[PDB]
């Protein structure tokens, strides 16, 4: 993927996170356990439904299309006629099925961009209060219980707070 | 020997697959079909409106009004037209019908008509036998004749020069057929219009034809060496049609006054029609869908998906399945 991370540095989906696109696993005395990142998982909903009905806006409706008849002396037109719907075909069947093609490889983009973005944002958080041991994990060199866990999951982890016992586990 | 928060997406056991332009198959998390393929298999109503069946009638059939069509006499208004793939009872009387084609394509915006005597039969042709029936127009074994024309004929062995007209307050359109028989041979001319050198005249304020018999023996078709061309135009509110003729008029009994609607047309279809209603009709069954393309048939009436060749359309909206 464009982004390194899905089917990247982070190898494999987590069946056991079974409600939404993005999110943590944690570990640590209290116990283990797999929570989604709401605000990611949302944003990227509003921005594949706003696609999805981009290309049912901009296809409209079809309205009445009959056949027509032509009697034997009006070959050419009826070839001409012919001529003009196998255009039409043949042009919304390109449009449609390559409008997906590339809309398909962009959304998947998308997805390994966002799941990049919230590593990063992680990692942003925590700086050298934790470890980056690869496959999208980071070790702690402090106890973070579960509110600690959680404060990392809402964005608002405190740094300074585990500084010192850092360092020192950092040595 | 510490602890862990890791960053990672889901997975699940969806088997859906879409094609993207690196990569052909892709198995995703979530995905959305763009393509319907499914009909009823049905012909329905469309906004409650029955379609008209004509069945084993054709267009020239029904407004002619061929004997075998009259189940579709009483039927004043259609949400659509309907052709069978055994819609041959048109013509019964061998000729030509002119600008047929064109006479189609005038009833495919049509949603309603009256059919009206325009020219009642036992007041418009004092001086003429309005008797003529053939067997290639039988009813139940019986010679006889269309419901919506007239054969007329000599009266005692002369046949008058006539000029009848009538003048369009219907307020609408109204649409006027008539014919012109052409005997095979001079014997049956004077025997039938007593004038071997005959002609009929149809002009109204912008129709300006006239006609002349041509008499000879032709290939036999539905057991006729006779022949009978078929005529129509469009009489405009407040116009008048006048006809003219000392011989060889097939006259008007029954017209149409119109009525233009939108979305309406004529389709081909082996299908049933049923006890449903529908926004979006195919010759092969009812679309009730809200996905922008279709695969079922490239002829719709009402308000239908686009047709394209695909066999698939399929738009991932999740992500790469990689279960662990
Ligand atoms: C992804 O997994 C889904 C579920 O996971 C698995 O399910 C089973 C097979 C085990 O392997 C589990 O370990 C595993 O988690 C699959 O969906 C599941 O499909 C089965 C069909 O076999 C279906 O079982 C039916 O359930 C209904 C409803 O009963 C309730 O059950 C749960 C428990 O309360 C509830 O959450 C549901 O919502 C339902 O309310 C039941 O009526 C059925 O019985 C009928 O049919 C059986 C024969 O199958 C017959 O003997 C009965 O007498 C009766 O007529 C039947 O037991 C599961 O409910 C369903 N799971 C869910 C959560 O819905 C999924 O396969 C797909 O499942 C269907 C939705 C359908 O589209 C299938 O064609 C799919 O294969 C699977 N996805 C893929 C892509 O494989
Ligand atoms: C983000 O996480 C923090 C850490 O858990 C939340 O702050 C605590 O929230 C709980 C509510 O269950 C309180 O009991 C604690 O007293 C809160 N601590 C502080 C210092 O306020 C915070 O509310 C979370 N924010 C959101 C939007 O969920
Ligand atoms: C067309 O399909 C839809 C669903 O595929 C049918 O759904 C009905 O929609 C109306 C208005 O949105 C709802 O009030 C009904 O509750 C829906 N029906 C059911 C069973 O939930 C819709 O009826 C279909 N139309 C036809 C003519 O078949
Ligand atoms: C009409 O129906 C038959 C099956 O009864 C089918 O095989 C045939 O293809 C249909 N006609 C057309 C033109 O599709």
């Amino acid at each position: 993927g464009l982004f390194g991370a899905i089917a990247g540095f982070i190898e494999g989906g987590w069946t056991g996170m079974i409600d939404g696109w993005y999110g943590y696993h944690h570990q640590n005395e209290q116990g283990s356990g797999y929570a989604a990142d709401q605000k990611s998982t949302q944003n990227a909903i509003n921005g594949i439904t706003n696609k999805v009905n981009t290309v049912i806006e901009k296809m409209n409706i079809q309205f009445t299309a009959v056949g027509k008849e032509f009697n034997k002396l009006e070959k050419r037109m009826e070839n001409l006629n012919k001529k003009v719907d196998d255009g039409f075909l043949d042009i919304w069947t390109y449009n449609a099925e390559l409008l997906v093609l590339l809309e398909n490889e962009r959304t998947l983009d998308f997805h390994d961009s966002n799941v990049k973005n919230l590593y990063e944002k992680v990692k942003s958080q925590l700086k050298n209060n934790a470890k980056e041991i690869g496959n999208g994990c980071f070790e702690f060199y402090h106890k973070c219980d579960n509110e600690c866990m959680e404060s990392v999951r809402n964005g608002t982890y405190d740094y300074p707070k585990y500084s010192e016992e850092s360092k020192l586990n950092r040595e | 020997p510490g602890d862990t928060i890791c960053i990672g997406y889901h997975a699940n056991n969806s088997t859906d697959t879409v094609d993207t332009v690196l990569e052909k198959n892709v198995t995703v998390t979530h995905s959305v079909n763009l393509l319907e393929d499914s009909h009823n298999g049905k012909l329905c109503r469309l906004k409650g409106i029955a379609p008209l069946q004509l069945g084993k009638c054709n267009i020239a059939g029904w407004l002619l009004g061929n004997p075998e069509c009259d189940p579709l006499l009483p039927v004043r208004s259609w949400s659509y037209i309907v052709e069978t793939p055994n819609s041959e009872n048109g013509i019964c009387y061998p000729g030509d019908f002119i600008d047929y084609e064109e006479l189609r394509e005038q009833l495919s915006s049509v949603s309603s008509f009256e059919r009206f005597e325009i020219f009642p039969k036992e007041s418009s042709w004092p001086n003429h036998n309005t008797n003529g029936v053939t067997a290639a127009c039988s009813h139940e074994g019986k010679s006889s004749f269309y419901r919506n024309l007239l054969w007329l004929t000599e009266k005692e062995g002369s046949y008058p020069k006539l000029k009848n007209s009538y003048v369009n307050k219907k307020g609408k359109e109204v649409l006027v057929l008539w014919g012109i028989h052409h005997p095979p041979n001079s014997k049956e001319q004077q025997n039938l219009y007593q004038n071997e050198n005959a002609y009929v005249s149809v002009v109204t304020s912008n129709y300006n034809r006239r006609f002349t018999p041509e008499i000879a023996e032709r290939p036999k078709v539905r057991d006729q060496a006779g022949r009978m061309n078929y005529y129509w135009t469009l009489l405009k509110p407040g116009d008048t049609i006048i006809f003219e003729a000392n011989g060889n008029l097939i006259a008007p009994m029954y017209a149409f006054a119109l009525s233009r609607g939108f979305g309406s047309g004529i389709i081909t279809s082996n299908a049933s029609m049923h006890e449903c209603n529908t926004k979006c009709q195919t010759p092969l069954g009812a679309i009730n869908s809200s996905l922008p393309y279709q695969n079922i048939h490239p002829v719709t009436i009402g308000e239908c998906p686009k047709y394209v060749r695909s066999a698939k359309l399929r738009m991932v909206t999740g992500l790469r399945n990689i279960p662990s």
